């Protein structure tokens, strides 16, 4: 029901991205077939993570390999961090390491570039145009009011991003971080090794 | 006498606001800024351009000659024009393609004066494009140039202390 | 602005109210009746005493006059006017026009409601893909 | 469309029902009776912003209403300014 | 009622505006053209953009000896 | 309502369907209301228009809490007595590693419980009684078992005073809304008569019974239980029966004395608490003030007085209201109570006030982070409730035209500044670090920001710290060292396994954390300040206060019109503060262990839990997971099969609960509706659903179940991460 349902019977002729609707009825929100697509892409970024995660740990261990290790250490969740994820960042995290820089530096800086692009998703995602627009209403009383900043016209009026736009941008942001971190993670660890 | 002017918020009507107060409007501030564009246009710009170009010019030296990328230089260049002279170019045209916000295009010609202007309604534009040129043209010969009697000078200099 | 003070309505100063593009577009002042002088809430963080009239303060944007209005009819009176000013006087004349108090009849103005078809089954999709032969432009 | 969010219902009676909304709605047109017989989805809408305060109260009994114009003013924005 | 600094005093009075400064340092047209290329322009500014930026970038990098990264 | 009003039912209403807002819960069924009502069980729009009672309710709810603490902590003090650890530890302190608490062995449970002790299996504790505790001198397990029931006494009674209000026919307006005394009393004789009273039972009894404990014995080889009155021979040691003074005063001679006191400065050696003897004097020298002080006074009087030209007319009758807002006189308080808790969090770690802390590392940093989250969890609140003021509380307008009405006058202004403040910070307050990476990963240290590289050169030393210890040029007299041992000048010498306390000298890499705090403290506040200020009406909505401080969001128009409100400014302001505190914690322990927490060794060569790795390596913000998160935390992910294990075994859940929040934080609402019906359908086929219309979460409830989880997730994660890297080495 991109065509839509009870909470929306209508929900059509823009079917796709009409993100949001007024409050009341029950309270209505990310109920465009885009914002379910929008919502979908988190689990396509969670399957396509469990799956890939899996190969590698396996392979890794297989290569100077105990196999055993996955075998007891596939079994439970902790020590999926501890080894894998915690074993084998090893190397990368210092390419920086204070006593000077070792062979991979692109990767680890990418790997933190990885943790920022991600995190900075959240704004877009826990912010919701309302709060942003309003302080830009005060923050566009500056110039208009403050010297040597004045006369001076934007061609485009200041605004805060529409109410679909930022569900995207946090994402298309959540994604790079995320996909640029494993990018930098696996390589930054299947390269030294040990496997 | 009046507790602060004949006590008014703004020029007079309250309703625009700006809560005109010191640092908005004190006979003392206000004055430290009228050959310069804040209120009236002194002269048709062309000249304001370089006192603007130049003053802002020999700035951006110790910023990128004492805080430069691998700093405290042993080179003939810096102390230096160098990169900074490069910035006044990027700056100065980032500046021009804003004088495509106003074109409005004329020569009238008056740096010469008739009759105490008022501009009349200067507030807002009434700067044609053929104005904003002769400013950001003064800017180049204000930027690049104002970058040299910075380095030209030996720095006789004062030590941290 | 001294040489003419027209004023009826009484703030003192604020950071609030209109900044430049009220001059360059569309103006929006509201005016009213009053009895005996009372102290009021505002739009824009607060407040003032009225007395009388024109009683003709001007606002930023239309949401703001009406917004008092709710404001203005709790604590009461009948009479509130809101007009829209340009720079350059008139067209678009806002509360004046027929009657006021929407919830009356003289006339229709307006509105329809339906487009071409009624609420029932647009399960049916949008149709022909935009061509300038068939009535899809209202 | 340029403001097209249907709040229509069937009673379009407006007593202990709905009024709320910054300017947009003059209604009270009548249509040749419905009980209370003030009808329509709207008055002319090229004036104000995009609430859904428009229902919240007094039925629409199909869709709620909402954002959707797209084609968007500044005055219809809130900000230009 | 003697004291009051009888109209005290005024100014003329507490106006200011009507001539607070002679306006500007002489320099008349100590520049006038002087450098034209922004003083000429119609039309330019590409021209310049490829030039300035072509040197800055061109010599900005290449050579002489490394001094390398 | 009318089951049946007034005069003529004792008979209680249980039943017929029940209550709120007038189209009251419908009759006809719903779910949401079961979520309503726990929420907004008190708001006080509703119950009565007229304040009438509520002040008559909030005194009772207060009683309940005071009891409850009491129920608590009898519990605690129990636990502490009869699962002892304590008797054993005290002969034994600095060996012991202490528990109050034990499981029973059922199923797995008991990995948990691993030898703590004076020879018993335990869960190791990091709140210290056992340190509040040292003070009791008399000792033994069954008492604390009296102090315990003494607790349950205060409770039942300090809980039948809550019967003895609201429910009992009970009180009226004047009593609060004539204030005129109230601080008069409070601060005078309790604030005073406690600290005072505390003095009397802080040298009488405690001082002596640890004056000769700081040697050993097996207690009671030292202290009889009552022992301590008409008697006293024992005072004689610890000083004179005042021998011949009179009621202080002077015609007094000392050739050698001055009364107990005799100020300490620095720490005890062989119990490095700080002297147990400035502890009487200081509390005595408090109370007096309070004793004199709570003797003002009756009010507007002082507030209505001074005015200035910027300054505010409003200042005057700055609030007839104040006496009856409430929501405001709570909001103010929280800022203070709250901001007056995390000032504890310092004076604690840089000046311990209990015997055996510092040496005891883990049993006073737990503290310094618990006390730290309250001096924050209570501050964002201290804004919320002002927002709750700023919108509603008074019937009507008549606050008028002041100081406030002033502040608001500017408002797109006070918050216009504050904004730039933050982007100035942030750019000078975080990308600062990012330089390092981008250029130490580029790698050219010449030009980093390292404490060595960009030049200040090797001193921190002189600002205040160096003037502060160095203290007696002064009108200052006193005491061999500092007010706080850490300050730069002075001493090697503190303690017996271990280092407790040492200069801490900073430089840079204390410089810039100290600045991230600024920017973090500041953009926190921006959102709350602008939040509570723009409470009621805004440039985006005027018709803005009209239901709510809560309402979800006004509506899709105006572009966004979503977040706005101020529940939500107190929703995105928590979101920050969780950092504000979460990174201040991250600061202290990485310092306090990278430097300070110690060991002493022959010839005193200090061995910091980490040889100052901080040096050149916090400055890199990867070093913050090279040296932190990936370095320490190796104790969390090694912790399995042990005793503490419940941390490693939490650290996955709650490191799960957090990563469940986003689902609640990041999602629509008519979505889980649209879903909740597919469900509701399948339900009807078998005939198994409709009754009590199952409904999705109340736009803002959904936000309530963000946040709250994001915090009890993201937080206990470290509560685990921590207790797991001080227990065991450190
Ligand atoms: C000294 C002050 C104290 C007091 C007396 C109050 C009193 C009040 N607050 Mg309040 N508040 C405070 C501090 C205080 N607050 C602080 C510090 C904050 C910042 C977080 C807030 C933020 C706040 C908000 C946003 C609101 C209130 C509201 C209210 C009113 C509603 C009370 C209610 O229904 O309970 C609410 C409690 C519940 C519904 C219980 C749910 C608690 C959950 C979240 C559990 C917490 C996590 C915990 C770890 C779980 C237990 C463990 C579990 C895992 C087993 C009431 C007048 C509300 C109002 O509308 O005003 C009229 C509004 O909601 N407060
Ligand atoms: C890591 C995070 C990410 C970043 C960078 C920011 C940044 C900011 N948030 Mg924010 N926020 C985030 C995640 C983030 N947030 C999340 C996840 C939430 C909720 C879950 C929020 C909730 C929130 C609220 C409620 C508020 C903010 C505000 C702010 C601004 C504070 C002022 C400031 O110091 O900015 C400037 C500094 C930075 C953004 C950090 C430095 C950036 C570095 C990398 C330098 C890059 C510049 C350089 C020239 C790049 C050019 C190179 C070229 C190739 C492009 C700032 C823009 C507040 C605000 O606007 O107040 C002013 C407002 O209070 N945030
Ligand atoms: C050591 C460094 C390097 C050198 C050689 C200089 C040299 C100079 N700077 Mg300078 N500057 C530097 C780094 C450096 N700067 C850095 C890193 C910054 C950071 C913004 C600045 C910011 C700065 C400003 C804002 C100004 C200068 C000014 C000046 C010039 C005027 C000297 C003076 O004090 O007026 C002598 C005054 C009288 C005789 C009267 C002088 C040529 C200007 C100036 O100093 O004028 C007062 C202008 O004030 N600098
Ligand atoms: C501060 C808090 C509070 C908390 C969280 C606890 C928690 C606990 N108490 Mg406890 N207790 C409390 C107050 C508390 N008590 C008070 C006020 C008293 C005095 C009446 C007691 C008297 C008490 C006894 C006698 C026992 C406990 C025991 C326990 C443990 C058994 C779990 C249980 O009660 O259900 C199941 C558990 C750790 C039990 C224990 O320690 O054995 C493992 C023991 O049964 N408590
Ligand atoms: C408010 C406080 C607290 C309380 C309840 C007491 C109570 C007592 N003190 Mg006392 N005391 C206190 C604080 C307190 N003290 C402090 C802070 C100091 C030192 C600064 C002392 C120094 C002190 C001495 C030297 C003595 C007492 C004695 C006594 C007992 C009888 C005399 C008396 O003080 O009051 C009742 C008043 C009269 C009898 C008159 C009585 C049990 C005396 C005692 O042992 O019994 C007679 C005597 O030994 N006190
Ligand atoms: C807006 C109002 C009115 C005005 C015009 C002033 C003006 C001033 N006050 Mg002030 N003040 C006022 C109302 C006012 N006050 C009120 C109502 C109070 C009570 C709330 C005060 C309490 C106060 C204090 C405590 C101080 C001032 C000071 C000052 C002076 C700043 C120092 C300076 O510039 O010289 C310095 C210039 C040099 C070249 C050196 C300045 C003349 C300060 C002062 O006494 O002068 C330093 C002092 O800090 N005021
Ligand atoms: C008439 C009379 C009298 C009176 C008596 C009495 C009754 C008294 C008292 C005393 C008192 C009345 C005291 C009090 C004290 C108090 C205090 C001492 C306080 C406390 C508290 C606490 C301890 C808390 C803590 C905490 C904190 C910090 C915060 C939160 C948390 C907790 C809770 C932990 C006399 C004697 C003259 C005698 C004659 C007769
Ligand atoms: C099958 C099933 C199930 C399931 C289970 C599970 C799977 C679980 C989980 C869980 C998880 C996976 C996670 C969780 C977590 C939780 C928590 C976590 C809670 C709580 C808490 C607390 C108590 C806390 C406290 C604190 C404080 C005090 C403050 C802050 C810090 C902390 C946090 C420490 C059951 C049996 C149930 C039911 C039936 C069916
Ligand atoms: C902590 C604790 C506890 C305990 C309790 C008790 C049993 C007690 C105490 C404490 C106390 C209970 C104290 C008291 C004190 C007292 C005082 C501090 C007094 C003041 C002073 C006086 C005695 C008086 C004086 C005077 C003069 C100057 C002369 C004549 C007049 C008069 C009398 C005013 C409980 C159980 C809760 C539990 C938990 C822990
Ligand atoms: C950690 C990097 C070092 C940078 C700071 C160094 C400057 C100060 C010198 C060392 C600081 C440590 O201070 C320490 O000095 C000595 C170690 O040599 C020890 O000296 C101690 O041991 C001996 C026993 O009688 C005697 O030499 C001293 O009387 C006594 O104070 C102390 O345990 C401590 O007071
Ligand atoms: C910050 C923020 C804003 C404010 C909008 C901002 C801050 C835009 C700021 C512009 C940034 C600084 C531009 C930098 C981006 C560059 C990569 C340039 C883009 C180039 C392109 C053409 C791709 C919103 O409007 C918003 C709306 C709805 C939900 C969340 C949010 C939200 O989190
Ligand atoms: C997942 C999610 C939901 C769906 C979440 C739901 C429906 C949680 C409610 C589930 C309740 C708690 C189950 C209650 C049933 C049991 C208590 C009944 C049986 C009693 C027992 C003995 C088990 C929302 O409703 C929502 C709303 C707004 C923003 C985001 C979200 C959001 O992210
Ligand atoms: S809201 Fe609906 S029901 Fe009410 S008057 Fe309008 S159209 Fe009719
Ligand atoms: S909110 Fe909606 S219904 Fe109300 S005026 Fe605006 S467009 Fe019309
Ligand atoms: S932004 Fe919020 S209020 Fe607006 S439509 Fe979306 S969910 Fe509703």
């Amino acid at each position: 029901d991109a065509r839509g349902s009870k909470l929306m019977p209508d929900k059509k002729d823009f079917g796709y991205s009409f993100p949001c609707d007024g409050p009341g009825r029950g309270g209505t929100c990310d109920i465009s077939a885009w914002d379910d697509f929008y919502l979908a892409v988190f689990w396509m970024l969670n399957t396509i993570g469990w799956v890939t995660f899996y190969w590698h740990w396996k392979h890794i261990t297989l290569w100077r390999g105990n196999v055993s290790q996955f075998n007891e250490s596939s079994t439970y969740l902790m020590g999926w961090l501890r080894d894998y994820l915690w074993l084998n960042s090893s190397q990368l995290i210092n390419g920086i390491t204070p006593l000077v820089c070792n062979s991979l530096s692109v990767w680890a800086w990418m790997f933190l570039f990885g943790h920022l692009v991600w995190a900075t998703g959240f704004m877009f995602l826990i912010s919701w145009r309302g709060y942003w627009q309003e302080l830009i209403e005060t923050l566009a009383w500056a110039h208009e009011r403050t010297p040597l900043a004045n006369l001076i016209r934007w061609r485009d009026k200041p605004v805060a991003l529409s109410i679909v736009q930022a569900r995207l941008v946090g994402l298309v942001h959540f994604s790079v971080g995320y996909i640029f971190t494993y990018a930098a993670f696996l390589i930054a660890s299947t390269s030294g090794k040990f496997g | 006498k009046p507790t602060y002017q004949v006590i008014q918020p703004i020029n007079g009507d309250p309703f625009i606001g700006s809560l005109e107060t010191p640092v908005t409007s004190s006979p003392l501030i206000a004055w430290y800024l009228s050959n310069l564009p804040a209120y009236r246009t002194a002269v048709s710009p062309l000249l304001r351009g370089i006192e603007v170009g130049l003053a802002h010019g020999y700035l951006l030296v110790g910023p990128f000659v004492k805080a430069g990328p691998l700093r405290n230089t042993e080179i003939a260049g810096q102390a230096g024009s160098l990169a900074a002279g490069g910035l006044v170019v990027i700056l100065s045209l980032c500046l021009t393609i804003y004088g495509i916000s106003s074109f409005n295009e004329g020569a009238p010609s008056t740096a010469p004066s008739l009759t105490l202007t008022g501009r009349k309604k200067e507030p807002d534009q009434l700067q044609t494009a053929d104005g904003w040129a002769k400013f950001t043209g003064g800017f180049f010969f204000g930027g690049i140039s104002g970058v040299i009697w910075a380095y030209f000078l030996l720095y006789v200099l004062d030590l941290p202390y | 602005e001294l040489d003419p003070n027209t004023p009826s309505p009484i703030f003192g100063g604020s950071t609030g109210g209109l900044l430049r593009k009220a001059q360059v577009e569309e103006f929006y002042v509201i005016t009213w009746d009053s009895p005996k002088e009372q102290i009021f809430e505002m739009p824009t963080g607060g407040a003032a005493i009225m007395r009388e009239g024109p009683n003709l303060l001007k606002l930023a944007r239309k949401e703001q006059c009406l917004a008092l209005g709710t404001r203005l009819r709790s604590k009461y009176k009948i009479k509130y006017q809101f007009y829209r000013v340009f720079p350059n006087g008139e067209v678009q004349y806002l509360h004046p026009k027929d009657g006021v108090y929407p919830e009356k009849v003289n006339a229709g103005r307006q509105g329809v409601g339906q487009n071409f078809r009624s609420i029932g089954k647009n399960v049916s999709p949008i149709e022909v893909k935009f061509t300038g032969k068939q009535p899809y432009d209202l | 469309m340029s403001h097209s969010v249907k709040i229509y219902d069937t009673c379009i009676g407006c007593t202990q029902c709905v009024r709320a909304c910054p300017t947009d709605v003059l209604e009270m047109i009548p249509w040749g009776g419905c009980k209370a017989k003030q009808i329509a989805s709207a008055p002319r809408t090229e004036d104000c912003v995009g609430c859904k305060r428009c229902e919240s109260a007094c039925p629409t009994d199909f869709l709620s209403v909402r954002v959707y114009l797209w084609h968007e003013t500044t005055r219809s924005m809130g900000l230009a300014y | 009622d003697l004291e009051d600094l009888g109209n005290t005093t005024g100014q003329w009075d507490s106006y200011g505006s009507d001539a607070p400064s002679p306006y500007n340092p002489l320099q008349s047209k100590l520049f006038e053209t002087f450098a034209a290329p922004f003083t000429k322009r119609g039309l330019l500014l590409k021209f310049l953009i490829l030039g300035g930026g072509s040197t800055l970038a061109y010599l900005s990098a290449t050579a002489s000896g490394d001094i390398l990264p | 309502l009318v089951d049946r009003d007034p005069i003529k039912t004792s008979f209680e209403q249980w039943a017929k369907p029940g209550h709120f807002s007038r189209t009251i819960a419908k009759g006809p069924d719903t779910t949401t209301w079961i979520w309503n009502l726990h929420a907004d069980a008190h708001d006080f729009d509703s119950h009565t228009s007229d304040l009438e009672e509520i002040s008559r309710k909030v005194f009772s709810a207060h009683f309940g809490q005071l009891s409850i603490i009491f129920l608590w902590l009898s519990g605690m003090y129990f636990h502490g007595a009869r699962f002892s650890n304590y008797e054993a530890w005290l002969n034994d302190p600095t060996h012991i590693g202490p528990s109050a608490q034990v499981v029973w062995p059922i199923v797995g449970q008991e990995i948990l419980n691993g030898d703590v002790g004076g020879g018993f299996r335990g869960i190791q504790i990091t709140s210290g009684f056992f340190q509040i505790w040292r003070a009791s001198g008399i000792t033994s397990e069954l008492q604390l078992y009296c102090t315990a029931i003494g607790a349950l006494v205060f409770a039942g009674l300090m809980l039948f005073a809550g019967w003895f209000h609201y429910h009992k026919a009970a009180p009226k307006l004047a009593w609060f809304q004539d204030v005129e005394s109230m601080l008069n009393h409070h601060l005078a004789g309790l604030l005073g008569l406690g600290s005072l009273s505390w003095a009397r039972h802080q040298v009488h009894v405690s001082l002596p019974i640890n004056q000769f404990l700081n040697a050993g014995v097996d207690p009671k080889e030292i202290p009889l239980p009552h022992e301590f009155i008409l008697n006293r021979d024992l005072l004689a040691q610890l000083y004179p029966s005042f021998a011949e003074g009179a009621t202080p005063f002077f015609t007094l001679n000392w050739s050698k004395y001055a009364d107990f006191l005799t100020f300490r400065g620095g720490l005890d050696p062989l119990t490095g608490g700080l002297w147990l003897t400035d502890i009487a004097h200081h509390h005595l020298a408090i109370a007096i003030l309070f004793l004199i002080a709570g003797h003002m006074y009756r009010i507007k009087d002082i507030l209505e007085a001074h005015k200035g030209p910027f300054t505010g007319q409003g200042h005057k009758g700055l609030y007839e209201i104040l006496t009856t807002s409430w929501h405001a006189q709570l909001s103010i308080n929280l800022a203070m109570l709250g901001s007056l808790t995390i000032v504890v969090a310092q004076h604690m770690y840089s000046m311990p006030p209990y015997p055996y802390l510092a040496t005891d590392y883990a049993t006073q940093l737990s503290l310094f982070t618990h006390h730290m989250w309250i001096g924050g969890f209570l501050i964002v609140g201290a804004a919320a409730h002002a927002a709750i003021f700023m919108v509603r509380d008074y019937d009507p307008t008549t606050r008028y035209n002041d100081l406030l009405d002033r502040v608001l006058r500017h408002r797109d202004a006070i918050i216009s500044h504050l904004n730039w403040v933050c982007i100035f910070l942030g750019f000078h307050s975080f990308g600062l670090y990012i330089h390092n990476d981008t250029m130490s990963a580029l790698g050219r240290p010449q030009d980093m920001f390292s404490d060595t590289a960009i030049q200040l050169q090797p001193v921190f030393a002189q600002w205040i710290q160096n003037t502060h210890a160095l203290a007696p040029g002064t009108t200052a007299p006193g005491a061999t060292a500092s007010t706080s041992l850490t300050w730069g000048g002075g001493d090697l010498v503190a303690v017996g396994n271990k280092v407790a306390l040492l200069p801490i000298p900073l430089g840079t890499a204390d410089f810039l954390v100290h600045h991230i705090h600024a920017f973090t403290i500041h953009v926190t506040v921006l959102i709350l300040l602008k939040g509570v200020l723009f409470a009621r009406s805004s440039r985006l909505i005027p018709d803005k206060a009209n239901l709510g401080f809560r309402f979800p969001c006004d509506g899709p128009g105006r572009g966004g019109t979503c977040q706005v409100s101020a529940w939500d400014h107190v929703f995105l302001g928590l979101f920050w503060m969780y950092n504000s505190i979460s990174v201040v914690i991250f600061h202290f322990s990485w310092k306090m262990q990278s430097d300070v927490w110690g060991t002493i060794n022959d010839q005193g060569v200090v061995t910091h839990i980490t040889a100052g790795n901080f040096a050149q390596s916090s400055i890199t913000i990867n070093g913050w997971l090279r040296d932190f998160l990936w370095a320490q935390a190796s104790q969390v992910i090694q912790s399995y099969g042990s005793s503490l294990s419940a941390y490693g075994l939490f650290f996955l859940g709650a490191h799960f609960v957090w990563a469940f929040s986003l689902m609640f934080l990041f999602s629509g609402r008519g979505y889980w509706q649209e879903l909740i019906e597919s469900i509701v359908w399948a339900h009807n086929k078998l005939k198994v659903a409709p009754a009590t219309q199952p409904r999705a979460l109340s736009i803002v409830q959904g936000r309530a179940v963000g946040v709250t989880h994001y915090l009890l997730g993201g937080i206990a994660t470290t509560w685990a991460f921590f207790l797991a890297r001080i227990i065991a080495v450190g």
